[PDB]
RNA sequence: GCUUACGGCCAUACCACCCUGGAAAUGCCCGAUCUCAUCUGAACUCGGAAGUAAAGCAGGGUCGGGCCUGGUUAGUACUUGGAUGGGAGACCGCCUGGGAAUACCAGGUGCUGUAAGCUA
RNA sequence: GGCGGUACACCUGUCAAACGGUAACGCAGGUGUCCUAAGGCGAGCUCAGGGGGGACAGAAACCUCCCGUAGAGCAGAAGGG
RNA sequence: CUCGCCGAUCAAGCAGUUUUAUCCGGUAAAGCCAAUGACUAGAGGCACCUAUUCUCAAACUUUAAAUGGGUAAGAGGCCCGGCUCGCUGGCGCUGGAGCCGGGCGUGGAAUGCGACGCGCCUAGUGGGCCAUUUUUGGUA
């Protein structure tokens, strides 16, 4: 049975990338973490304070509560067949603001835009993701690249 | 003010217990001369004899006890000490500290000092009290 | 009289047996662990408006 | 003797900081010292920056940001020949006076210049500016000495109780202020007045010139041709205190037009690269 | 060309006496009539039991002299070697040294109170400039074409003092 | 020692001799270079390999069989001094030999130390003179009985023990990005200083 | 364009050697009375301005080492899923998708924010 | 089963199949302590090793210059920093 | 039992699945001419030293997949005005959070489904065995 340490197996993610040791880079410490946004959680070796636990190290959680040096982030873990949210104690060294929600507010101000455009000039622009549609039909030239004649090769050793 | 510890012994199994090694038996530390464990039936379990030789005066002592039973085993540490005038009825020794100190009691030595030949004296402690055994010059 | 120490083979049917469902996040959340320096100010922001 | 740089050595070989490198910044002082604390969400740290060179003093206020830090006001020590100050620009008396140009100039912008104009007179003793209320708050900063080691008597010290005599609201003790016997742990303002107002640099002027006049021309010889004496100390420093407080405002200077003609050679192409290794191979071929 | 004078920094002396105690005591007053200032004990670093020298135990004393008593100490020093040094007692990036086996030839006279002692005279030669490697702020290095050289260290060797280096 | 029936699989992570491992016996095998191995890249132009065919693992008694095989046969077809055998598999993987005999506490002592071999791998090389290669390939072909599995014998297009083509070796040296050292060559790019061109010319 | 103060990213910035540059500025430099400081005014601290480019620094040079980027290695190695595929076996081929790495080759070598000053 | 061992309470690397978890009397190990500082803080300093030197002095004492990405050290096992 | 039942008249929300977007890792492979450790052979420069060479790692790694894990895809949104605070402070908005009012559906990825919604009581079970692939001890 293995044991039940707090950092078994965090070897390596843990560690700091290759030349990339020493001090912490002065951009990770001022930077504003509101009450409510995402955050990604990625423990660092350096800073032992406050560091987050193997099965966040990875994750992404919602900020619920700040403090001076840390951050308290709502972060959902699946225990054995039930997901749970954790309220967990973060230092800022370890958590950086997730873009996954970037994408989606970068959407909507652009939809925004694009509905009183329409309003005010009268055209029926959908405003709505559409996955991969098919290739439509076109017309492939063949002017100045005549197709080459492929053929396998003999086997060598 | 640090007068001493608390601990002063550790108690271990008795199939731990070495040749020539120190246990506690009757409540003083021996001198383990022999030990040897013997079975008791078909299934039979480990049982210890054990004999040992009082360190202090006298009196050998022995036990029986099987292989899977905790025994107490004493803690066993020597010091070594300066030889100074022993005209008077105890004998006296000095610390690191410079001090002298005079709690002890041979016959050989206290008259040796006087004569010359310096040697040092090497004081046991153990549970009961403390003494001195061995001798080695320099 | 050696037996099986340890297995994970059926759980994760179990698991979706009923199925593993989410924490229902609710709105207006709690304001348990919140610092209490906050907290103190925010419920004099509550009786003075 | 076995080779210390090989391609194993540079491969492995990790670059400190650029301001690491170059001996400028301490990033062990300087994560305790610009960054706030989370709960403030964009509450401006300021830092008052003392900087000292060969000829020159550089007094700064910052607050740092992600992008570089900001400089809401700087004072300079080539200032103060506008106040009447024009030798000695490095010494502890000019380092009291770009520090209370420098706390005159921010409370100025700031609307700051009416409340809180700290002590008038110079009396040595521990200033600490008080917020009144009703009024704005005092303007609270912090020092920054950097690789300077922070001994009693440093002028960084000096530029710091010029500028709490200024307005500014900085923490700090009598401590490290010249004039503190650590003996008897008792601070004697008398002293540092002297050397806010350059009185130990007068005493030199007179123990020279009384003993030998040779060298007291080698060492003061911009004093004499600017003409000022021993005795012209303590009042040029007070009447250039009295003018950083009247108009503490500095104006830019009109931008001139330059053409930006280079001085420097430019980096060699890649046509006259390959070019010059062209010829040093035909010119070997040809000596032999 | 100017800021270029092959000068004199420092000049290090000690005397590696066996052991602590009253011979040690007493060698750091010879540095103190020949240097005039208080000398420093340097404790060992490792213990040797074919030395007879534990771990910090004070074991020799050095000093160190920069202005116009690096010069004067060190002529006084010359004098005894008869104004002239082996080839191979310059070292390969400057600086050089020597040694004697009785300091009474040093301008002090011999007493029979305090025993004989024998120092270590080791001469640091600089250039103007070489403060940029020590100072703090802005530490740089020297560069290769102002740092010493063992040819460049010789011959100002027999300029100065009129020296002869014996091969 | 037990049959090599028992150890032919490469079953087990590989398991090297290591601060862990402690206690290994010596390999059967210490030579893997003989013939006149001090000999210049222009002296032995051919090239024959024993590739393997099986992804096994081959014994350290198995190496040192079959390298005294075909050492003998080249000695007395082509002379002591008219090739270069390079045994190229080194055992490294340890395997393991339970107590002699339940099996509580089965893990077991090093027994002796097995190269493991994938399909593909060269087992043997020998570099020889253009015309040596009937001796060669029976050499190498006598060898192979030393062996479990399916080796095959071919003669390489390679310029003796180097990776350049025999094709280009020659183009190569009046270009001078090949100079010789030894039994290989070094590869002289263009893209150095020009002090070491100019040593070349 | 340059010289400084504080920086952000932290080698396209580092390392070795060579060459050139001082308008402002910077650096070296000149002193130990005061503050402070050590064995030593070397460092640290302090006072100063005779010299102006030796070094720091800056800009160039190198078929430079390193680093960065791209090509290639290669649709190769490996891999998701599938078969009553082959094979004594080891293992391999194919179907359906994803898809590397070194070597080798080529190009590049700091960018930039705030504040102050100078047009070498 | 007994004897042995403790895999009975714990820790490091691996096994473990690039989140976490994951077994065997799997592997290599460690623990029942130590520390008024080896706790806290501030300041200064740079280590391991190698080269050239320097009375006695040598492969090992000490002084000093140069190179030195940490290859040293951080009470202990190991990993991380 | 609370609803939806009327389907996107409605808000929806959900998913052992994909898509889009953004993070996490150090296994396969690869590398060792890069570090740690192991290892064969010559060559050059005066045993070392430099540039090469053969062969490896489960408790080594610069680099690094496939499969896979977390999160985000709207009215609980977006935007605007006012007010409150003993917290914060050069700066009645300086941050921050709370409160109140107003403006704005083209529900702003695919597919599927009534919400496996909210509770209560609860038996049996806690010896498993087999196969494809991955994998440990073992000759098996
Ligand atoms: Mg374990
Ligand atoms: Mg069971
Ligand atoms: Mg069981
Ligand atoms: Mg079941
Ligand atoms: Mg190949
Ligand atoms: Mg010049
Ligand atoms: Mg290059
Ligand atoms: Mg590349
Ligand atoms: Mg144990
Ligand atoms: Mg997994
Ligand atoms: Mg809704
Ligand atoms: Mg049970
Ligand atoms: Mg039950």
């Amino acid at each position: 049975t293995n044991t039940r340490g707090k950092r078994r197996g965090t070897r390596y993610m843990f560690a700091r990338p290759f030349r990339k040791h020493g001090p912490i880079p002065l951009s990770t410490y001022m930077r504003i973490y509101k009450k409510g946004d995402i955050v990604d959680i990625k423990g660092t070796g350096t800073i032992q304070k406050g560091m987050p636990h193997k099965c966040y190290h990875g994750k992404t959680g919602r900020v619920y509560n700040v403090t001076q040096h840390a951050v308290g982030i709502i972060v959902n873990k699946q225990v054995k067949g039930k997901i749970l949210a954790k309220r967990i104690n973060v230092r800022i060294e370890h958590i950086k603001h997730s873009k996954s929600r970037d994408s989606f507010l970068q959407r909507v101000k652009e939809n925004e835009k694009k509905k009183v455009e329409a309003k005010k000039e009268g055209t029926w622009i959908e405003l709505k993701r559409q996955p991969a549609a098919p290739r439509p039909a076109h017309f492939v030239s063949t002017k100045n690249n005549k197709p080459q004649l492929l053929e396998p090769i003999p086997y060598e050793f | 003010s640090g007068d001493a510890g608390a601990s002063a012994t550790y108690p271990m199994q008795c199939s731990a217990l070495r040749k020539n090694g120190f246990v506690v038996l009757k409540g003083r530390p021996c001198k383990i001369v022999e030990m040897s464990t013997s079975k008791t039936g078909k299934h039979g379990h480990a049982k210890v004899h054990l004999v040992g030789i009082d360190i202090f005066t006298n009196k050998k002592y022995e036990d029986i006890c099987p292989s899977t039973h905790n025994m107490d085993v004493p803690n066993i540490k020597r010091n070594d000490y300066q030889l100074v005038d022993i005209s008077e009825g105890f004998l006296s020794l000095m610390m690191d500290n410079g001090d002298v100190r005079e709690d002890l009691r041979g016959k050989e030595i206290e008259n040796k000092f006087a004569a010359g030949e310096e040697m040092l004296v090497t004081v046991l402690s153990a549970m009961g009290e403390e003494s001195a055994v061995a001798l080695k010059p320099m | 009289a050696k037996s099986k120490n340890h297995t994970t083979h059926n759980q994760s049917r179990k698991w979706h047996r009923n199925g593993i469902k989410k924490p229902r996040s609710q709105r207006y959340e709690s304001l348990k662990g919140v610092d209490p320096k906050f907290l103190r100010n925010m419920r004099f922001a509550k009786k003075h408006n | 003797v076995k080779v210390v740089k090989n391609k194993s050595y540079f491969k492995r070989y990790q670059v400190k900081f650029r301001r690491r490198r170059e001996g400028k910044t301490d990033y062990f002082a300087r994560k305790r010292l610009v960054i706030q604390d989370k709960n403030k969400y964009n509450t401006p740290k300021y830092r008052m920056i003392v900087r000292f060179s060969n000829r020159d003093i550089v007094c700064q206020i910052a607050y740092a940001k992600i992008e570089g830090d900001m400089i809401v006001c700087a004072a300079y020590s080539h200032e103060l020949p506008k106040y009447g100050i024009s030798v000695g620009l490095t010494n502890y008396a000019a380092a009291y006076c770009t520090g209370l140009l420098l706390a005159r100039r921010l409370l100025n912008k700031f609307g700051l210049d009416k409340v809180y104009d700290g002590q008038v007179e110079i009396t040595g003793d521990e200033f600490n500016v008080e917020s009144i209320d009703g009024q704005p708050g005092a303007f609270t900063c912090y020092l920054d000495a950097g690789l300077a080691r922070t001994t009693t008597g440093n002028k960084v010290f000096g530029a710091l109780k010029g500028a709490v005599d200024g307005g500014l609201s900085i923490p700090h003790s009598t401590k490290r202020f010249p004039g503190y016997d650590v003996e008897s742990k008792e601070f004697n303002a008398e002293v540092h007045r002297k050397h806010i107002l350059g009185l130990n640099i007068a005493e030199y002027m007179r123990l020279l010139m009384e003993e030998d006049e040779e060298c007291y021309k080698k060492q003061f010889s911009r004093f004499i041709k600017n003409g000022v004496t021993a005795d012209s100390m303590e009042e040029m420093y007070k009447k250039a205190h009295a003018a950083i407080r009247e108009n503490p405002v500095h104006e830019k200077k009109p931008k001139r037009e330059v053409k930006k003609k280079r001085w420097n050679r430019a980096k060699l192409t890649l046509a006259q690269r390959k070019d010059r290794v062209a010829q040093k191979k035909a010119s070997f071929l040809r000596a032999q | 060309n100017p800021m270029r004078e092959l000068r004199i920094r420092k000049l290090c002396l000690n005397i590696c006496v066996g052991e602590s105690g009253d011979r040690l005591t007493r060698a750091a007053k010879v540095l103190e009539q020949l240097t005039g200032q208080t000398p420093v004990f340097s404790k060992a670093r490792y213990t040797v039991r074919s030395f007879g020298i534990r771990r910090n135990e004070k074991i020799a004393v050095h000093c160190t002299v920069r202005g116009a008593k690096a010069e004067e100490i060190l002529e006084k020093g010359l004098k005894v070697r008869e104004y002239e040094l082996r080839k191979n007692n310059f070292s390969d990036t400057g600086n050089f040294g020597f040694g004697i086996q009785e300091h009474i030839d040093l301008g002090i006279k011999y007493d029979p109170s305090i025993g004989i002692y024998g120092l270590d005279f080791y001469v640091v030669l600089g250039r103007p400039g070489f403060s940029i490697a020590d100072k703090k702020r802005k530490t740089g290095r020297i560069g290769a074409k102002h740092r010493i050289r063992k040819e460049e260290a010789m011959r100002w060797f027999q300029q100065k003092y009129d020296g002869i280096i014996l091969p | 020692r037990r049959p090599a029936r028992c150890y032919r699989y490469c079953k087990n992570k590989p398991y090297p001799k290591s601060r862990f491992c402690r206690g290994v016996p010596d390999p059967k095998i210490r030579i893997f270079d003989l013939g006149r191995k001090k000999a210049k890249v222009d002296e032995f132009p051919l090239c024959a390999h024993m590739v393997s065919d099986e992804y096994e693992q081959l014994s350290s008694e198995a190496l040192e069989a079959a390298r005294i095989c075909a050492n003998k046969y080249m000695v007395k077809t082509c002379g002591k001094d008219g090739f270069h055998i390079r045994v190229r598999l080194h055992p490294f993987h340890v395997i393991r030999i339970n107590k002699m005999l339940g099996m509580r506490g089965a893990f077991g002592k090093p027994q002796g130390t097995v190269a493991r071999v994938h399909i593909g791998q060269v087992i043997m090389s020998v570099r020889t003179k253009a015309q040596n290669k009937e001796h060669v390939i029976e050499a190498l072909r006598r060898a192979k009985f030393k062996f479990p599995g399916r080796q095959k014998i071919h003669v390489s297009k390679k310029y003796g023990f180097t990776k350049f083509n025999t094709c280009d070796f020659d183009n190569m040296l009046a270009e001078k990005r090949l100079i010789p050292d030894g039994c290989g060559v070094k590869y002289i790019p263009s893209r150095g200083p020009l002090s070491r061109w100019k040593a070349l010319h």
